[PDB]
């Protein structure tokens, strides 16, 4: 059953990704934001930046050298004006995009590599595993995650007093379904029967505030009998 | 579009062609100052106050627990540049 | 978490209502198109680093009618009915504590403080009452001290201790929080980084609006006496001057936002962290929540910002 829903969620994954337009919309963005920083740049060169052209060659062969020179000064200050702007912007959006690049590498070796307990860091949910998957400048992860899914209602008691003394879940929780008390797994629902086992005894019934009364089962008691 | 057509006040600005609703709906076009406009059943474009979710609340009870039976394997996408 | 959302309306700013300096900027190029820009992209940035920050819930939680948690009283951080805006005492004295149009506009948030309470209110919910795992899943309802002494046994302490101890605990938590009440009170600079986020961009803005009134070499600041004053050759060139003037002014404006949004943005990155693994799960990286074991915590919304109640 998990395996077919793993493959299903790989399906849906590679479905979800062809139909829906703005899927990859960071790196679209990224390539986007470049291109017009670079398109700016270009058309920065039509700019007259208030000299008589906007291109130098028509100036120097209109305009004696003398007084060319000032409208070439215009047009050198307009076009290392844009260029600066064009560099610090880019500077800017190379900070962005190394903080994007340490955050990737930190979630490959966090989530690829391993296994992070960090919550929300790899998928929502109890994160299992990761898989990269390259893109054009970028990277894609898959984060398989483990969500529970149908929960239902339950009595709880924080220990169960037996023969006096408190008794508390080893590693679990006291739950009942009304009649009967067992001990689960916190994330998932398996109940099995109250015992030695699965509870270290610490303590006296008066001091727990919410204890319960009910019998915990010992394993060595049948051997001794029979 | 000048004014008298559906003319709204918000807090954001004057808004022109969009009606304004009493009910709330998840936000699609982020008007700004908790106003979303979206378009909705004829057809026209709606400005409402937008939905945060929808407000349950937890049956807690100092006694009670509520422990997950059967879980989904969710693969989550996360692109990054 | 978030800094003021500000649009400054480039060939406003440079030229007032005159037309003369309009055509003289419209020969700079795309200039004040990037800039607005830029400045549109801070704003949609602020907006997201909101709503990252705060929106980690799927669903608007409530708490149950009566308060029984085991003894742990949480009314200085839950909302109280009382006073018109839903906002915890921590949150109304967060609130106290933090205390221009020439083509300057302050867009307003897109989120309300409101529906940022709102938000805030329901992480508090779901932390109270399903613990974390509101966060990895559907919340599931769970009572507080078993929450707390699952908190425990993540920090490598048994449960036995917590149940034997839950009076003492509860006094402790809500001796802490009450500490924590007047520490807020008293203290002026406790609130120092927001205040220097927003006393940074209101210098930065009344620095602009002061460059205004800068000669940069012209014959005079305002724009109207140099109209009037010099024929229209001149006038060009003063102009001119002036323009480059209030444009270097408005690009240095420009690039410190850019600066310091990425600060306010690497700071909500942090508290969008902070929020999933503190607020919707406990941590085990050492300093990163709280000195001391981490056992929870509490959001609370603040004026451009979130305050975190590092239970350790
Ligand atoms: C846990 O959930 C899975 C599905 O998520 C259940 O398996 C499905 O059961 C239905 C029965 O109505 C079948 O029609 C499907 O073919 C099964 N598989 C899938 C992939 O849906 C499974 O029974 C559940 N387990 C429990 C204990 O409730
Ligand atoms: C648990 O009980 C509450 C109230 O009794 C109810 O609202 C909730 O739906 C129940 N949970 C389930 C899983 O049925
Ligand atoms: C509770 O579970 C036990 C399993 O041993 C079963 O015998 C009993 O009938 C159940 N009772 C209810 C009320 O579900
Ligand atoms: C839960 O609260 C009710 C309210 O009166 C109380 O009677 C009961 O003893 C409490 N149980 C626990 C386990 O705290
Ligand atoms: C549990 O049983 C003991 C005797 O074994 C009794 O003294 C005590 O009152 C019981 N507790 C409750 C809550 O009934
Ligand atoms: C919306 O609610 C307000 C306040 O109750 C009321 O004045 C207004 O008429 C309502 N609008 C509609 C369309 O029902
Ligand atoms: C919680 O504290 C407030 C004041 O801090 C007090 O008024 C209230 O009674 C307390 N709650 C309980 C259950 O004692």
């Amino acid at each position: 059953l998990i395996a077919n829903q793993f493959n299903s969620a790989i399906g849906k994954i590679q479905d979800s990704l062809s139909s829906t337009p703005s899927a990859l919309g960071k790196l679209q963005d990224v390539v986007n934001q470049n291109a017009q920083a670079l398109n700016t740049l270009v058309k920065q060169l039509s700019s007259n930046f208030g000299a008589i052209s906007s291109v130098l060659n028509d100036i120097l062969s209109r305009l004696d050298p003398p007084e060319a020179e000032v409208q070439i000064d215009r047009l050198i200050t307009g076009r290392l004006q844009s260029l600066q702007t064009y560099v610090t912007q880019q500077l800017i959006r190379a900070a962005e995009i190394r903080a994007s690049a340490n955050l990737a590498a930190t979630k490959m070796s966090e989530c690829v590599l391993g296994q992070s307990k960090r919550v929300d860091f790899c998928g929502k949910g109890y994160h299992l595993m990761s898989f990269p998957q390259s893109a054009p400048h970028g990277v894609v992860f898959l984060h398989v995650t483990y969500v529970p899914a149908q929960e239902k209602n339950f009595t709880t008691a924080p220990a169960i007093c037996h023969d006096g003394k408190a008794h508390f879940p080893r590693e679990g929780v006291f739950v009942s379904n009304g009649t009967h008390w067992f001990v689960t797994q916190r994330n998932f629902y398996e109940p099995q029967i109250i015992t030695t086992d699965n509870t270290f005894v610490s303590g006296n019934c008066d001091v727990v505030i919410g204890i319960v009364n009910n019998t915990v089962y010992d394993p060595l008691q049948p051997e001794l009998d029979s | 579009y000048s004014t008298g057509s559906n003319v709204f006040q918000t807090r954001a600005g004057c808004l022109i062609g969009a009606e304004h609703v009493n009910n709330s709906y998840e936000c699609d076009i982020p008007i700004g100052a908790g106003i979303c406009a979206s378009y909705q059943t004829s057809q026209s474009i709606i400005a409402y106050t937008m939905s945060l979710g929808a407000e349950n609340s937890v049956a807690y009870s100092n006694n009670s627990i509520a422990i997950p039976t059967n879980f989904t394997i969710s693969v989550t996408t996360e692109i990054l540049p | 978490v978030s800094m003021t959302k500000t649009s400054v309306d480039c060939t406003m700013y440079i030229c007032g209502d005159s037309t003369e300096c309009s055509n003289l900027l419209l020969q700079y190029g795309s200039f004040c198109t990037q800039l607005n820009r830029a400045l549109t992209g801070i704003a949609v940035e602020q907006d997201k680093n909101t709503q990252e920050v705060f929106a980690q819930v799927k669903q608007i939680y409530k708490t149950p009618p009566i308060k029984d948690f085991g003894g742990f009283n949480f009314s200085q951080i839950l909302p109280d009915p009382s006073k018109p805006s839903k906002r915890s005492p921590i949150e109304d004295l967060l609130f106290n504590k933090v205390t221009k149009f020439n083509g300057l506009t302050v867009l307003p948030p897109l989120l309300t403080d409101e529906m940022i309470a709102q938000y805030t209110s329901a992480l508090l919910a779901g932390t109270i009452t399903s613990g974390w795992t509101f966060g990895a899943g559907p919340a599931l309802q769970i009572p507080f001290p078993m929450q707390m002494a699952y908190r425990f046994n993540g920090i490598g302490v048994t449960q036995n201790v917590l149940y034997e101890n839950q009076k003492l605990i509860a006094n402790q938590f809500n001796s802490a929080i009450g500490k924590i009440q007047d520490s807020l009170s008293s203290t002026p600079s406790a609130l120092g980084k927001l205040q220097d986020v927003v006393n940074q961009n209101a210098q930065a803005l009344n620095t602009l609006v002061k460059q205004l009134s800068s000669n940069f070499g012209a014959i005079s600041s305002v724009l109207n006496d140099i109209l009037s004053r010099l024929d229209p050759p001149e006038a060009e060139v003063q102009i001119d001057r002036l323009i480059t003037g209030r444009l270097q002014s408005l690009q240095t404006y420009v690039t410190q936002q850019l600066i310091r949004a990425a600060e306010i943005r690497a700071s909500a990155n942090l508290a969008a962290t902070k929020m999933s693994e503190c607020v919707l799960g406990q941590s085990k990286r050492v300093d990163f929540c709280g000195k001391g074991y981490h056992l929870m915590s509490f959001p609370q919304s603040a004026p451009h910002g979130v305050v975190f109640l590092h239970v350790t």
